[PDB]
């Protein structure tokens, strides 16, 4: 899942969307905005990071950590042993939060709702495969 | 007759004229200046919403209520059962206020005149607007 | 206390105007119907307050017109957020109309707020939930004031 | 020329004015039924040959009406590129050649029904440009019929 | 599938992407470009409409008919009996072509690769539901 | 947020509209007296505690009125930089802590008197933005009172 | 009542509407077209300044005189002793000209209407303008 | 003969409008009072011409209103410099009003001109004395014509 | 000192300089910048308002209070009894600080160094007279 | 101020110059290992406390290196908004407080290792702005350590 060619499209289009964004904080906030809009039950999971005000420093910080996590993972997609280690680390940071598969499918739809709106070219399937690669590493 | 095609034109031009925010107040202003200029005895019916000062907050809110009532009806012109139910409530909201029956044809003329001035005379169709406005005031007046 | 700000109002008016069908009532009926379904699901008793408009038959003309009226009421108020002096008059009006309705209480507006907060994310592109919750409070508090 | 680039651009502009952001996606059915009503009168063609028998209450006809408006939208929006437009017209021509009883005159009657209904809903419409560009469309759809 | 609220997002975002496109011919061509890029076996199905030159009038015409079909369907999404009739008509125009489910999934991915690149707001799930509504009506 | 950047910019804009090039430097006294009149009614505070005893004919009070409008002008014109504004509010807070009988509620009553008089002289005023930004000012001036 | 706050608003909006140079003539034009349309018998009072041709030099100078008289009063609204002395002279300048008392409320309405059209209805306050204009014509009419 | 030119008029109107208090009479009283003080200092007899408006008490309402009238008269005329056809009518009017005043002579307008030429440099930023002297002549000659 | 005509020039030119300034905080800071540059001994008098960082909120606040004081005084220059009362109030807020005449002459030079740089027209003498009016009211 | 807006913008600009469209997503690992090599020397900290024991051949450490560069990228790219940056620093501060043997000095040593490696790969780097903005980051991450 997420083969060597699919990684190229995802890395490129991540760069042209996230890596060229004027306001990385807004971009990261839009992503969690969608996720909440897609799955309102997800929002309460973030009571620890000041979700109540999505423009708080505390919540903007969380959003930046996650898109930062997304960025460091997409860059190591070709380094299978490095990312597996990094994914297992992320899995341990999510295990206590009792997440389910609907949470990860919602995050993926958020991811793929936000990313193409900052592009001229989008490969849906390549992105679905490689989001699954990450979510599957994080969900366990 | 407010025909299928009449309704389409009245819908499209109403949407363009009604617009957004404070610009709705512009439309409303044309109406009441014209109405109270032609029928200055009607102004007394609006004592509770300060009809003597149409630029006040009380009358501006009333003005915007009317425009919304009008917007409901234009939006429902294709759905007569819903249209009738909206006019029935509008009818309750106007009865036993001593409103002279001449106030309605006069309001229709002021409203059509304001819309024509917002969208442009050359784009305008008085027959379609008169037919559909009459179907609306026929449900209210009484 | 968190305020419906100038920027909060622009977001709401943008989300609203962009999901708005300017010329046709089908869409605003669909929005209100999902709202009431949500509202009645959270508070099965609330439905009895709407017997006068055939709430037990949500697909009837009688109830679909109540739908148009509520949505219209909201559209007018939302569009007045840039003229709050005017907005205040209009909410005091909505307030009195709801005082005349036996059973309606401020608690119902909290459920109504939850119903819109659930439905708008499904009709509105790029929906700002924070701006909506704060300006819906601004509007709804004005209607529920006094009851 | 007959339906020049400037003619086409006006027709596309006014067609789009009719189907603006408010009216697009809700008014096609009422438009198309009005067009057919105008067309049945001027052509004398039988509604029975159409799906749902011309019955504007019949879902079969409403969808038939939906296709016709769409095909018109498509042909009109391609007026600026005549090579692309000729191909779309030829496809429509082939589809109607497979249909018993479609005549060149009835095709002209339907194209003109579109102009006249557009003018009824858009009084500023440039009825000459529409006349020129609908006759070009009608000649393509009704070629050899 | 494709409920009354999901129809609103799809109709709006179809309008802001397809309905605001400068060059409807290019937009329609991009869609079949992706489809072919996503599933190279799909391309030969279009030997009748001059697929060999994707800039031919014959092939641009086909692309316009399909996005036109998409447009007339999305506009009647709320009129259940009308669209079912229209979908059944489209199904009959595709039945002889021996298409399979991979063809319709590829078309959907093409649809959802092209559409968001012309938007600022995209609801992935709403679009998946309502594309399924159409494809299921056409595939039979 | 409560009194956002957009809220502040509107309040500053409308405050400046009231004190435009024609009215600045001649209308402060009539404004401030009107504000105090509104304030004495809503607060029930005694004019006797003020210099000149609230006597709008007394030069001591007119100057007191002049300071109050100025301090408001200063606080308002600093709404766009909240770090600077908090310091100005704290200075005013310290000055009123040195004064017997200044309560948090009376401070709110004076801040609201400014909004209402501004709305009386500027009917288009955005009374919500004023409400938000005057309550932020009133909380700073009346903190711990 | 033309209150302290009324005077402030009338001062500020008058200054914005009155303006500079030929643009003052624009304001004056709105007034007399409206006044002579509503009360066309008043036009004969202006025979010496060519009231039949309001675009002439004679009437334009008179029009600009009135606006200046009005500007003196608006500027003096805060100084009643000076205000009264200005109205006294204005009163001499209008007496024994056969001016019907109805010409004044009508002039006030035309003037307020012109000002409203110059500064914008949404910014406008009819109560403040009517109260202060009445204090001015009460000093002139008689 | 030196003319109040198009450029002369722009300077004067700029100096005037920039020293002008649009909404308040205090400033234009202060300008007129320094003007009359100057005028009466140069011509102690002139003051007797203003007995009808209490010239012997320059701080009285009665005289301060005469101050507003003169300044207003000048402001109207200055503002008409771009429509001189209109300006001519207005000066012929001012002319007649000053003919009805026993004692007023063209020589007084020269002293008046000196009084403004002394006072304007003290209220007006970047004051163009040449443009003022020529357009004040243009105006004052029209009022003093015939007397 | 500061007669009725001199007040007009000062009020106008205060408005066109201070009243039209893009950044009233910068303008007020420039004024105390000059004062310090003109008289380095003056700076230590402001140790209570965070003078050590002239861009501090505490020191910007002080600068705004003073130019605000300047503004409210210049506007009441024509209301002799009001400004005398207000000047006596300001004098009492400065009496404990053991200021001397060199401090007030330095402030005046600062005032008249900063103000004309934001104007096209400046009347030096009118400003000297009316600054003296204020300083004399404040110094006692 | 220390790491002003202009300082921050330069650091972000040069950090982005290092990670331009060519180098982003392929050079993070070689950068981070170089940073750690510099850091182990200057700090004297044991590689054994790190995942994979500092072994740049160990996938556990390469991922650890990947997190550290990312967290730096995130903190740096947030330098223009100090409220957001302080929160990110506090999260990192809390994460390292949970770790036995992280000292304030070692944190300074790691922040400085980032500047020096950036200067090695970007000779034009403004080493003063980096010094100021990395010390602000190091004080946030190593607060109370
Ligand atoms: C698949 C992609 C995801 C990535 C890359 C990701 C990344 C992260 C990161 C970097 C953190 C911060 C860890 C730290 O440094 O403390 C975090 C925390 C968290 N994540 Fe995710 N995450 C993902 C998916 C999800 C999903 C699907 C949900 C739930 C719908 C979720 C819920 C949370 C929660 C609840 C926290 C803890 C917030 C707190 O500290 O209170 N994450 N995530
Ligand atoms: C298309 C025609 C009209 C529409 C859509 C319309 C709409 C409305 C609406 C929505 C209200 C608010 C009802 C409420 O909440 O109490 C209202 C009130 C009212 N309307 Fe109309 N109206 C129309 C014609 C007229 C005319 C012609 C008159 C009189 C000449 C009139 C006089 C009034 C009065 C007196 C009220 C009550 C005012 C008050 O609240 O004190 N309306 N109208
Ligand atoms: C922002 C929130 C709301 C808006 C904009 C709104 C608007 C309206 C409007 C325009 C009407 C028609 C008034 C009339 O014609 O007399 C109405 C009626 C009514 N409203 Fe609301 N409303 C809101 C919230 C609520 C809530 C939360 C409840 C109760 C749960 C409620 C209960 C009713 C009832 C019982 C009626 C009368 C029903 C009938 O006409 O038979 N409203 N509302
Ligand atoms: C401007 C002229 C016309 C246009 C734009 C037009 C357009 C269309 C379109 C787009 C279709 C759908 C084709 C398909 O997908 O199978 C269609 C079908 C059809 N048209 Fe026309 N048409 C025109 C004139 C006419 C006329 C004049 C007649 C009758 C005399 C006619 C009779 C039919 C019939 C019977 C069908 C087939 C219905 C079915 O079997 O499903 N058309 N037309
Ligand atoms: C689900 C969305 C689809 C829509 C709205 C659609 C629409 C259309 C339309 C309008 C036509 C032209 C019919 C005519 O007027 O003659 C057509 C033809 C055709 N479609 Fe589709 N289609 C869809 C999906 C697909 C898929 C998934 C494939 C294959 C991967 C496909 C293959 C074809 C072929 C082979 C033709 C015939 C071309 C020819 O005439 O030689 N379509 N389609
Ligand atoms: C928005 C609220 C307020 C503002 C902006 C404001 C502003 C000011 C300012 C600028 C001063 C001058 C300080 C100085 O230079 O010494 C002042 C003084 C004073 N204020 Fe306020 N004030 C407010 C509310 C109040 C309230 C509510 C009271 C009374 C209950 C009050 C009572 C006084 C008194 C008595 C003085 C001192 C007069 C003296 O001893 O010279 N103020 N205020
Ligand atoms: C605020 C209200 C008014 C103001 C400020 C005003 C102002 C003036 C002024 C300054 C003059 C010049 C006096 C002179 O130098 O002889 C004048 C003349 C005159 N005004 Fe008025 N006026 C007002 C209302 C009216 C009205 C309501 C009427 C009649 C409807 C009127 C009729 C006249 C006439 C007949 C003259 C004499 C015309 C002439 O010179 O032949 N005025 N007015
Ligand atoms: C540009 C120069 C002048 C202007 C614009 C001007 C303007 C005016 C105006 C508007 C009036 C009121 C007319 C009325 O209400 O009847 C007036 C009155 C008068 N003017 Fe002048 N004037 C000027 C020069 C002079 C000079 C130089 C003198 C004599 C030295 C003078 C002597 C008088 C007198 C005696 C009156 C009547 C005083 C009264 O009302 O009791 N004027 N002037
Ligand atoms: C002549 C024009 C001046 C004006 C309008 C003025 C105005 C002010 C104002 C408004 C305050 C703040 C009072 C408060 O609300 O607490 C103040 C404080 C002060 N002024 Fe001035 N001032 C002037 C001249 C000077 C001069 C010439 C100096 C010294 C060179 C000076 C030194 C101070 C000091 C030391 C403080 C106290 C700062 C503190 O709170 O620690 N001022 N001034
Ligand atoms: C500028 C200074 C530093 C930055 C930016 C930084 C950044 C990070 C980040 C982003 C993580 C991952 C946190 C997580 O997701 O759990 C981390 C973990 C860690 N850091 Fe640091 N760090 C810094 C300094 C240091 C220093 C000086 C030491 C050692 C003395 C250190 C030791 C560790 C260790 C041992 C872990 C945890 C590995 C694990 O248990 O998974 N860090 N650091
Ligand atoms: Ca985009
Ligand atoms: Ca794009
Ligand atoms: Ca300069």
């Amino acid at each position: 899942v997420c083969n060597r060619l699919e990684q190229i499209l995802v890395k490129t289009q991540w760069a042209q969307s996230y890596g060229e964004a004027e306001n990385r904080a807004a971009f990261s906030r839009d992503l969690f905005s969608e996720l909440f809009n897609i799955q309102g039950s997800s929002r309460a999971l973030f009571s620890g990071v000041g979700v109540d005000d999505m423009n708080s420093a505390a919540f903007t910080a969380h959003c930046l950590r996650v898109t930062g996590a997304l960025n460091r993972l997409i860059s190591q997609l070709d380094q299978q042993a490095t990312i597996n280690a990094d994914l297992a680390h992320l899995a341990g940071q999510h295990a206590s939060r009792n997440l389910d598969a609907s949470n990860f499918a919602a995050m993926g739809q958020a991811v793929m709702s936000v990313v193409p709106t900052h592009l001229d070219c989008f490969n849906q399937h390549a992105w679905g495969e490689c989001y699954e690669r990450i979510a599957s590493g994080i969900s366990g | 007759d407010c025909t299928s095609l009449n309704r389409l034109l009245v819908k499209r031009q109403w949407a363009e004229a009604y617009g957004e925010g404070t610009n709705r107040e512009l439309l409303g202003n044309r109406i009441w200046e014209d109405l109270f200029a032609n029928m200055p005895d009607a102004r007394g019916l609006f004592s509770r919403v300060n009809g003597n000062d149409i630029d006040s907050s009380e009358f501006q809110a009333h003005s915007l209520r009317v425009l919304g009532g009008l917007d409901m009806c234009v939006a429902s012109l294709d759905d007569v059962p819903v249209l009738n139910a909206l006019l029935a409530r509008l009818n309750s909201q106007h009865d036993s206020r001593g409103i002279p029956a001449a106030g309605y044809p006069a309001f229709v003329a002021s409203a059509i005149s304001a819309v024509r001035a917002t969208v442009g005379a050359r784009s305008f169709d008085n027959d379609a607007w008169n037919s559909c406005m009459n179907q609306i005031v026929s449900g209210i007046s009484g | 206390s968190s305020c419906c700000s100038s920027e909060d109002r622009a977001n709401v008016m943008h989300n609203w105007d962009a999901a708005w069908s300017a010329a046709y009532s089908d869409r605003r009926v669909a929005l209100a119907q999902a709202v009431f379904a949500s509202l009645f699901s959270r508070d099965a008793a609330a439905q009895g307050l709407f017997s006068g408009v055939s709430a037990d038959n949500p697909d009837s003309a009688d109830f679909r017109a109540h739908c148009v009226r509520v949505v219209n009421g909201l559209d007018v108020a939302i569009n007045m957020l840039n003229d709050p002096a005017v907005l205040n008059e209009q909410l005091a009006h909505l307030s009195a109309q709801h005082q005349a309705r036996a059973g309606v209480a401020a608690a119902h507006f909290d459920v109504m707020a939850e119903a819109f907060a659930e439905v708008m994310p499904q009709v509105s592109s790029c929906f700002s939930s924070d701006s909506w919750n704060r300006c819906f409070a601004r509007i709804a508090n004005g209607i529920s004031a006094g009851l | 020329e007959c339906c020049s680039r400037g003619d086409a651009e006006v027709v596309i502009s006014e067609w789009d004015q009719v189907f603006n952001a408010a009216m697009a996606g809700s008014s096609e059915s009422a438009i198309g039924v009005a067009i057919f009503d105008v067309f049945f009168t001027s052509s004398g063609v039988s509604p029975s040959m159409f799906p749902g028998g011309g019955d504007s209450s019949s879902a079969e006809f409403l969808a038939q009406v939906s296709r016709v408006i769409s095909g018109a939208d498509i042909a009109i929006n391609s007026l600026t590129n005549r090579a692309t437009c000729d191909s779309l017209l030829s496809h429509l021509n082939a589809q109607h050649k497979a249909i018993s009883g479609v005549t060149g005159a009835a095709v002209t009657h339907l194209s003109e029904a579109i102009s006249s209904v557009v003018a009824q809903v858009l009084p500023s419409a440039h009825i000459d440009a529409w006349g020129y560009c609908m006759a070009y469309i009608a000649a393509g759809i009704g070629a050899g019929l």
